[PDB]
RNA sequence: UUGACCUCAAAUCAGGUAGGAGUACCCGCUGAACUUAAGCAUAUCAAUAAGCGGAGGAAAAGAAACCAACCGGGAUUGCCUUAGUAACGGCGAGUGAAGCGGCAAAAGCUCAAAUUUGAAAUCUGGUACCUUCGGUGCCCGAGUUGUAAUUUGGAGAGGGCA
RNA sequence: UCUUUGUAAAGUGCCUUCGAAGAGUCGAGUUGUUUGGGAAUGCAGCUCUAAGUGGGUGGUAAAUUCCAUCUAAAGCUAAAU
RNA sequence: ACGGACCAAGGAGUCUAACGUCUAUGCGAGUGUUUGGGUGUAAAACCCAUACGCGUAAUGAAAGUGAACGUAGGUUGGGGC
RNA sequence: UUGACAUUGUGAAGAGACAGUUUC
């Protein structure tokens, strides 16, 4: 709201907080990103290194949906089971009846291995899996089945 | 015209304020301070029969 | 042919039960017909050859198919059309020479 | 001008943009108008349910093929399997899509069963006669909702053969990457006696 | 029928028969007025497949148009601006000569509606076109459900608004990624892409 | 000599139609510079203002010579996104879409290319009458250099069978 | 309240042959313009100019193999805007 | 040195898109009802599905790969207990 | 202003090089 702004406080003071000498003007250093290589060079190089120049190769007509692959870590793997079967599965870790977790249905593309799942067998269905994530699942007694 | 006129409020904060206002309706001092002539009401909250 | 069942590889993708939909009548847009083969033959023997077709036939007789294909690629727009046109000139020369 | 430590902004406002500012002051009014239009159309076509029955289809791309959704219309094969013509289905409220094809048996059976359910739950008034009483249901979509098929059971046995799914993915990637160069190498090796 | 032979023979434009016919006809057309009525279609099969029918209310006009570029009509070639806009000689009209032909015929025959047009001939100086028009006032057109759509006032001067086949091509009205700038009208697409949309509850 | 045909004319011939206005929105054409780049020419402003032609209550677009690369979607339009992204750019300043997904609304179709050939089955007009947004009889004309029926690719058509 | 009509009209299954589908157009070169479209996004001028198991497209130019997808160069159409 | 003969009334850091720091609030590995739908005492209030945005993973030009040796380590300080 | 292609066709000679092509 206007009543809380410094404009109200500056009424009666000539320069309105802009200074008598500097004397607020239109665009004293140029407009937008003018002078990035010439008179704004120090700011550009200190705060935005890498701004100028090209790196890498172009990708014509890139579709982001090709690269859809959300990641899920093992430490969050057990949140894909609803909490009301969660404790029932956590006790009585059974190889003959182990929970099936469909991470693609949950909306994930790759299982990563940030690690320390409980020592309980689970069948993890995933499109992709990291080597360590698979080793930890097998160490817990489960299995990774690949899906598409 | 493209000045902002409507203000978005989080649904949960809206429900928070509504719940607080409802609970304030049951405080006799709050209603009296707010300006209602409830000095002779039997009890607050005032519940009447469903016949109304 | 069939999907492997994994997210990468030569035949990646889910394995589902195939059905082989019935063929559309389109996809036969370019198919020849007896009506059209007769019409095109009659019109060809009525009208004759274009000047560049005459040049192509002369080039096939004298210089060979490689130079004929180069000239036909210049006259038409593409190498594939040049190859088809040179093949059709070759059939014309063979039919005019045979028997 | 550039000063202080701030992100580089890209506010695209260097054209006559104030001439083309659309403020949706009429959001509530158009919601009311849409509701009035729906009520008017429902009354006009009563007791028809305001929308055609739609098939179930698989969404394309790797990002969405895990989901099914409503399609445009049933295929000619699906309508024929359900036992009716496309011309009549369009007159009894079935959306028909001539350009979609069936290559997936599970989708095909799901859509055929969807048409069977519709024909079992529908009442068609005779072209000439006394119409029976029929309350207007407004939504075919709400009457025949789209359901995501069940992909697996809740729990079963662990069947492990130590094949290292990670190794499987690595080997599939390598086989695809080197399929062409191996075919060429075999071709010259075969040529050289 | 014979229309198939006509269709196939018309494609043989550099055969001796068509070279002779084209030379004689181009001289005949050049002798007549720039726009003149044609008693019958020169290419009846082409007119048929463009929608002409041999009934009362269908009219054919023949028109020739000058070939070449569009010279910028500035005095003495002086363009008073930046060097990028200094060109005069190598500039091209954004509509085809067949669109110019259709529009001039429609202006001559404002009581009619331009249905279609086709190429018939050309020399170094002129391209020659034949325009099919339909009389919206003829009862033979007002009846005949297959054609009274063109009596609707929304089809007035469709050649002037670019609604014919050549008009839609020059407007770029086609499907796919090659026509992103022009599917629903390029100025409409530009307005849509350059409109700032603000909601009541700001997003 | 007479009668046709073709092409081209004339009439204050019978009946019609166009022009101009408005122009907020719409479909095209033509088309700047101020400006920004702290100078300036490519660039930007802007495929904009001005100029010109053409509509309607909406216009335009529209039932894929589409999108995709999936387990595939499925006319067009619009909103929310995609995304200030892919990309373009003295690669500087700046500029910058599209597929997928949710939603509003949903609607599909028509000719040309095919001998009715045991029957131009088609149509304007005039005239008389009538139940007059028209109908019937009669006549002239148009039309075979093709008007009707039949088919439009999703198909469909000749034959046989039911 | 009248009415009329089936040898009208339409629909469906099996067997056979067939199945016509738009050219100075597509496409190519070049010039100009335009686009985010980058060995060239669209448009236009000039020159060249196709085919029919063909043609277009598949966002790096080219040759050789496939594969996928649609069916241009003719036309109509309400609503959501 | 420049403006000011006098008086009344008017008279100049605003709004918007995107964003930085800080602060308040809600909820929290989540969070955001208001594109839209439902509903209404009707531009209000109330209610809601699926998506989508940002966040919970980074790094590389990219193909790609992807976070516990150990009481999630040792040493030195460290408020409080 | 100069060249090329198109407008642009038809006879011969005959520089020829060589069933024919090709510039001249
Ligand atoms: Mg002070
Ligand atoms: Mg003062
Ligand atoms: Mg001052
Ligand atoms: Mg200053
Ligand atoms: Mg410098
Ligand atoms: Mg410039
Ligand atoms: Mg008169
Ligand atoms: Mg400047
Ligand atoms: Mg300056
Ligand atoms: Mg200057
Ligand atoms: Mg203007
Ligand atoms: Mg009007
Ligand atoms: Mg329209
Ligand atoms: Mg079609
Ligand atoms: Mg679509
Ligand atoms: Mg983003
Ligand atoms: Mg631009
Ligand atoms: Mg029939
Ligand atoms: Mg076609
Ligand atoms: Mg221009
Ligand atoms: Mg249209
Ligand atoms: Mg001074
Ligand atoms: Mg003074
Ligand atoms: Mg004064
Ligand atoms: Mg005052």
């Amino acid at each position: 709201p206007s009543r809380f702004t410094k404009t109200r406080k500056h009424r009666g003071h000539v320069s309105a907080g802009k200074g008598r000498i500097g004397k607020h003007r239109k665009h004293p250093g140029g407009r937008g990103m003018a002078g990035g290589q010439h008179h704004h060079r120090i700011n550009m190089d200190k705060y935005h290194p890498g701004y100028f120049g090209k790196v890498g190769m172009r990708y014509f007509h890139k579709q982001q949906a090709h690269f859809w692959k959300p990641v899920l870590n093992l430490d969050k793997l057990w949140t894909l089971i609803p909490e009301d079967k969660r404790d029932q599965y956590l006790k009585s870790a059974s190889k003959e009846t182990a929970p099936v977790i469909d991470t693609l249905a949950a909306g994930y593309g790759k299982i990563l291995g940030k690690g320390r799942i409980p020592n309980v067998p689970v069948i993890v269905k995933a499109r992709f899996v990291s080597k360590l994530a698979e080793e930890k699942i097998r160490a817990a007694g489960g299995v990774v089945e690949l899906i598409a | 015209t493209w000045r902002k006129w409507n203000v978005k409020v989080n649904h949960n904060e809206k429900r928070y304020a509504t719940a607080s206002a409802i609970a304030a309706t049951a405080v006799a001092s709050l209603v009296l301070a707010r300006g209602h002539r409830v000095e002779k009401i039997p009890e607050i909250p005032l519940v009447v029969s469903t016949d109304l | 042919t069939v999907k492997t069942g994994i997210a990468i590889g030569l035949n990646k993708g889910k394995k589902v039960t195939s059905m082989t939909p019935a063929p559309k009548i389109s996809y036969k847009k370019g198919a020849a017909s007896n009506r059209t083969k007769f019409v095109r033959s009659l019109v060809r023997e009525i009208a004759g050859l274009s000047p560049y077709e005459r040049r192509l036939i002369d080039l096939i007789r004298n210089s060979g198919e490689k130079r004929a294909r180069k000239v036909a690629k210049k006259r038409l727009g593409s190498f594939t059309r040049a190859k088809a046109k040179v093949e059709e000139m070759n059939n014309i020369i063979a039919a005019s020479r045979r028997h | 001008a550039i000063s202080k430590n701030l992100p580089i902004l890209k506010n695209h406002f260097r054209k006559h943009w104030q001439e083309r500012v659309k403020v949706h002051f009429d959001q509530a009014g158009k919601k009311v108008s849409r509701r009035n239009a729906r009520a008017t159309r429902a009354a006009k076509i009563a007791p028809r349910p305001l929308d055609l029955l739609r098939p179930v289809v698989r969404a394309p791309t790797v990002k969405y093929n895990r989901k099914v959704r409503a399609g445009r219309g049933f295929t000619l094969a699906e309508v024929k399997a359900a036992g009716l013509t496309a011309a009549y289905a369009r007159t009894i409220g079935i959306a028909v899509d001539h350009r979609r094809q069936n290559r997936n048996q599970e989708i095909f059976d799901a859509n055929v069963q969807r048409l069977k359910e519709y024909q079992s739950k529908i009442i068609v008034f005779p072209r000439n006669g006394k119409a029976p009483e029929a309350e207007q249901v407004l939504s075919a979509a709400a009457t025949f909702p789209i359901a995501q098929p069940a992909t697996d059971v809740e729990a079963r046995a662990v069947q492990d053969n130590g094949e290292s799914a990670f190794r499987t993915l690595r080997l599939a990637r390598s086989e695809k990457k080197f399929r062409g160069i191996r075919e060429k190498r075999a071709r010259e090796k075969a040529e050289a006696e | 029928g014979a229309y198939k032979y006509l269709e196939e023979l018309q494609r043989k434009k550099q055969s001796d028969v068509l070279r002779f016919l084209q030379r004689v006809r181009v001289w005949e057309y050049r002798q007549k007025n720039v726009i003149h009525r044609a008693a019958r279609p020169t290419r009846p099969d082409k007119a048929r497949r463009l929608g002409y029918k041999a009934k009362q209310g269908f009219v054919i006009y023949r028109v020739r148009v000058r070939r070449g570029n569009r010279k910028r009509p500035v005095p003495k070639g002086a363009t008073y601006g930046k060097p990028t806009n200094q060109g005069v000689n190598e500039l091209k009209y954004q509509r085809s000569l067949r669109a110019t032909a259709e529009e001039r015929v429609g202006r001559r025959a404002a009581n009619l509606r331009v249905l279609n047009s086709y190429w018939v001939n050309q020399d170094s100086t002129y391209k020659y076109f034949e325009v099919i028009l339909v009389d919206p006032q003829h009862k033979a057109i007002r009846r005949d459900a297959r054609y009274n759509w063109i009596c609707d006032p929304v089809h007035k001067h469709r050649e002037a608004r670019g609604l014919t086949a050549t008009g839609k091509k020059s407007r770029g009205i086609n499907k796919g990624h090659k026509f992103n700038n022009t599917k629903a009208g390029r100025r409409k697409t530009w307005k849509r892409q350059n409109t700032l949309s603000l909601w009541r509850y700001r997003k």
